[PDB]
């Protein structure tokens, strides 16, 4: 995650970046950076 | 439509919270503030 939301560039909106995740151990806790806006559709945040 | 009622056990809770965080009391919210510091039922039934 720390670079994933915390680097020195992210790619325009129409030329986006994608990530591919998978094999490990997550936590949604690690909030902490201030989020203006926080959504989770179809499942909960808690 | 509420003064045409007559009401029951009425409490107004007072405090100071910032701008950047209105959104954050509604019966069903979540993150630090309405976690930590304030906490509303679900059922809530009363002003904001």
């Amino acid at each position: 995650f720390g670079e994933v939301f915390n680097a020195t560039r992210f790619a325009s909106v129409y030329a986006w970046n994608r990530k591919r995740i998978s094999n490990c151990v997550a936590d949604y806790s690690v909030n902490s950076t201030s989020f203006s806006t926080f959504k989770c559709y179809g499942v909960s945040p808690t | 439509k509420l003064n045409d009622l007559c009401f029951t056990n009425v409490y107004a809770d007072s405090f100071v919270i910032r701008g950047d965080e209105v959104r954050q009391i509604a019966p069903g919210q979540t993150g630090k503030i309405a976690d930590y510091n304030y906490k509303l039922p679900d059922d809530f039934t009363g002003c904001v």
